[PDB]
């Protein structure tokens, strides 16, 4: 119910050094 | 044998 | 992990280490699906060819780690196993098909900033995120090269999903459906790959629909770490969904 979301990232609206790469690939 | 020693309690 | 890069603290709160009681050593990675259920590659407990038939009382789970050797105190947790559930039709004889397996922890661990469960896909999420070209993220403590040697802290490398045809043509094994291969093409210029020591490792993808991280595959088998013309193979989790929810909505 609260899976996926990360305490020190998605819960503090912070992106990790290389996650945008993933997102950018979903053309 | 190169890692770290874990407390017996767990073993 | 090969050609990856040191992970950030709290980047994979679902990473699980399959530590062997004696002799104490690494074995396989794993993800935390629930608060009392771990998911790892089946050939990490059962593989006759190597006389590898570990039982529950033979291993220990370790959540909340980042360092591979030190017992990261106050942060990590070590929960014993209460029962190993392997897929009854796990073909370890031919091509490691249905190489999935579940584990029930005796006592439910407590989440934290470094320990959080991962979502399992559904028919939809997997129906859109599982496409050639898209990138997934593998994480592990395994070797740093097929032949330093091992990282000091959990490695992480994002990889691109490869077409079905490319997988088959890049091997002699019969590729079922419970598996897809990810990796870079010899010309793509960029490298990376899983490797000995990443088995069971969680292969996830962040959903661009709800910012939630979803695990699609499970590090299974490979043919050389970061070898050109070859790719790594993971268990197509979603398919084996029916077996998962069943094993859980029962015991
Ligand atoms: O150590 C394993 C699992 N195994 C076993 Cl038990 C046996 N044989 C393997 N390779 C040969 C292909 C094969 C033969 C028979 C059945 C299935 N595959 C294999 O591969 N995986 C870790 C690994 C090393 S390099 C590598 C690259 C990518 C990925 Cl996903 C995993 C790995």
């Amino acid at each position: 119910a609260d899976c996926g979301l990360r305490p020190l990232f998605e819960k503090k609206s912070l992106e990790d050094k290389t996650e945008r790469e993933l997102l950018e690939s979903y053309i | 044998g190169d890692f770290e020693e874990i407390p017996e309690e767990y073993l | 992990i090969v050609e990856g890069s040191d992970a950030e603290i709290g980047m994979s709160p679902w990473q699980v280490m399959l530590f062997r009681k004696s002799p104490q050593e690494l074995l396989c990675g794993a993800s935390l699906i629930s608060d009392r259920w771990v998911l790892t590659a089946a050939h990490c407990l059962l593989y006759p060819p190597w006389d590898k038939n570990f039982t529950e009382n033979d291993l220990l789970v370790r959540i909340g780690k980042h360092s591979r050797t030190r017992y990261e105190r106050n942060i990590e947790k070590i929960s014993m196993l209460e029962k190993i559930y392997i897929h009854p039709r796990y073909n370890w004889r031919e091509n490691l098909d249905r190489d999935i397996a579940l584990m029930k922890l005796k006592k439910p661990v407590a989440f934290s900033d470094y320990i959080h469960p991962v979502c399992l896909p559904d028919r939809e999420t997997a129906a859109s995120l599982l496409q050639a070209g898209y990138k997934g993220r593998v994480t592990g403590w395994g070797n740093l090269k097929e032949t330093k040697g091992q990282p000091s802290v959990l490695q992480v490398v994002n990889l691109p999903i490869v077409e079905r045809p490319v997988c088959k043509d890049s091997t002699r094994i019969r590729i079922t459906d419970n598996m897809f291969c990810a990796g870079y093409k010899p010309d793509e210029g960029k490298r990376g790959d899983a490797c000995e020591g990443d088995s069971g490792g969680p292969f996830v993808m962040k959903s661009p629909f709800n910012n939630r991280w979803y695990q699609m595959g499970i590090v299974s088998w490979g043919e050389g770490c970061d070898r050109d013309g070859k790719y790594g193979f993971y268990t197509h989790v979603f398919r084996l969904k029916k077996w998962i929810q069943k094993v859980i909505d029962q015991f």
